[PDB]
């Protein structure tokens, strides 16, 4: 089938560089215009760059011009993006996309094939596990755990080692002004269950090998 | 400032129809969501329906979905609640309110005095 | 640069409804307008190229119209799978290709007011210099809601952050967290912490409060 796969994303300090690749298969890569498009966390799509089949036409968004360089190697069916002088606003998921047009292919200019994307995060923060704090508790009570000041994403939270899933809401993280992430995970349970049953949140932050269990009990 | 006045209520047989009106005076209301609420004597006030700005749609309580319809006459600074298939359980004083928040968070600062609906 | 103005931001509709999303070009782009669908956590998917050409494999309920500056995407029969973000894209002026800011399409349900819960900072957190006070708005619809923090009856500003869940796939509701962040020193200066919540399903704002240390 037609396929594209991006690679090369990761954490990068501001001012530093990173090289992205896009590997194509299932179509004649040599014949088509290719593109880079990015999507900042929670934001819309933003076009980055394009490159014609024979590399004779190249375009760049103004926000990256002079810092990013697109290129391709048709023998290796690969598209590239060299990103220099990275800034925090270059943080985004980077997608490569195939144009419908190219050599011998005129008149249709949609982007018909997209990769899954590769995530780029530009940050000064160091790797750190979260601190975990209890969010202590009608016929329904809420209890939880605050998962604070970790970097980078993701954390995972489970309740009672995975036994408790109904009524759980683990919120999407927020990037704090400090450059570290935080979220809460909450669960609604019978108010009658607060005296008889044990609630533990299990937090896992793989980048830092952090594992924290926190018993959430009434005050 | 704004005054809201409900009308169109009264006594109606089960299965019957009424159209409530909520006329605003003092200030133009076409920029604001307008909501309908109801309260039976000695019970909690409950949400019935909201007509957001023209183009932003309408939303309904489960108790009235498929029977009541909210609409706007923005030129006459008025909104309506068409009530079909009335049931005894619908008896209540019906109120209209302006959502003062143009982003629709439900800041209900101005209320009508209400109009009685009795189904029996 | 051609700027693309897409409307509405959040389109709420019922399955079966005909819905339309609009995209106005700042200057003429002829018929060089594309439409993309992006499901939560997925890649963009081409639906329409050249303003009205339906991409192979895309259901026929999708259509595009327009030329010049004014374009629309119509889903003539909204389906459950069509919950997604949608983006228009002009390719007439390149560089840069530009996109509209997006429309989220959601399936409407009946109104559900939030259940509200307030949580004080833990003693463990306070030992360390910072106090996080959390207010939970649970299982509500529609999405719009306002949280106001009051500390000893003084309204707070600028020291809170909100996070909202994606619409629940089983019951179509949202939940929201508002976290008030204070220094431990500031937290310990006050007694009453209140979270005040408004939603169009609530006839009066709902206030949950605690007294520090009690």
């Amino acid at each position: 089938e037609v396929h594209l796969v991006e690679s090369g994303g990761g954490l990068v300090q501001p001012g530093r560089s990173l090289r992205l690749s896009c590997a194509a298969s299932g179509f004649t890569f040599d014949d088509y215009t290719m593109h880079w498009v990015r999507q900042a966390p929670g934001k819309g799509l933003e076009w980055v760059s394009d490159i014609s089949w024979n590399s004779g036409s190249i375009g760049y968004a103004d926000s990256v011009k002079g810092r990013f360089t697109v290129s391709r190697d048709n023998a290796k069916n690969s598209l590239y993006l060299q990103m220099n002088s990275l800034r925090g606003e270059d943080t985004a998921i980077y997608y490569c996309a195939k144009d419908m047009s190219g050599y011998g292919h005129y008149g249709k200019y949609g982007m018909d094939v997209w990769g899954q994307g590769t995530t780029v995060t530009v940050s000064s923060a160091a790797t750190k596990g979260p601190s975990v704090f209890p969010l202590a508790p009608g016929g329904t009570a809420a209890l939880g755990c605050l998962v604070k000041d970790y970097f980078p994403e993701p954390v995972t939270v489970s309740w009672n080692s995975g036994a408790l899933t109904s009524g759980v809401h683990t919120f999407p993280c927020v990037l704090q002004s400090s450059g570290l992430y935080s979220l809460s995970s909450v669960v609604t349970v019978p108010s009658s269950s607060l005296g008889t049953q044990t609630y533990i949140c299990n937090v896992n932050h793989k980048p830092s090998n952090t594992k924290v269990d926190k018993k959430v009990e009434p005050a | 400032e704004v005054q809201l006045q409900e009308s169109g209520g009264g006594l109606v047989q089960p299965g019957g129809s009424l159209r409530l009106s909520c006329a605003a005076s003092g200030r133009t209301i076409s920029r604001y969501a307008m909501s309908w609420f109801r309260q039976a004597p000695g019970k909690e006030r409950e949400f019935v329906a909201t007509a957001r700005r023209s183009g932003d749609g309408a939303f309904y309580a489960d108790s009235v979905q498929g029977r009541f319809t909210v609409s706007r006459d923005d030129a006459k600074n008025t909104v309506y609640l068409q009530m079909n298939s009335l049931k005894p359980e619908d008896t209540a004083v019906y109120y209209c309110a302006i959502d003062s928040d143009t982003f629709y968070s439900g800041s209900y600062d101005y209320w009508g005095q209400g109009t009685q609906v009795t189904v029996s | 640069d051609i700027q693309m103005t897409q409307s509405p931001i959040l389109l709420s509709a019922s399955v079966g409804d005909r819905v339309t999303i609009t995209c106005r070009a700042s200057q003429s782009i002829r018929s060089y307008l594309n439409w993309y669908q992006q499901r939560t956590n997925g890649s963009p998917r081409l639906l329409i190229y050249a303003a009205s050409s339906l991409q192979s494999g895309v259901p026929s309920r999708f259509s595009g119209s327009g030329s010049g500056t004014d374009f629309t995407l119509t889903i003539n029969s909204l389906q459950p799978d069509d919950e997604a973000d949608y983006y228009c894209q002009q390719t007439y002026s390149n560089p840069p290709i530009t996109f509209g800011a997006g429309t989220r399409l959601e399936i409407k349900r009946t109104v559900a007011a939030p259940s509200v819960f307030i949580f004080p900072p833990s003693d463990e957190q306070l030992k360390s210099g910072t106090a996080s006070v959390v207010c939970l708005l649970n299982n509500f619809y529609p999405r719009e809601a306002k949280v106001q923090w009051k500390v000893d009856n003084a309204l707070q500003s600028g020291n809170s952050q909100e996070s909202v869940t994606e619409q629940d796939s089983k019951d179509s509701t949202y939940s929201l967290s508002s976290t008030l962040t204070l220094s431990k020193a500031d937290y310990e200066k006050h007694k009453v912490y209140a979270c005040e919540v408004t939603h169009q399903g609530l006839s009066s704002p709902v206030t949950k409060s605690f007294n520090r240390g009690e």
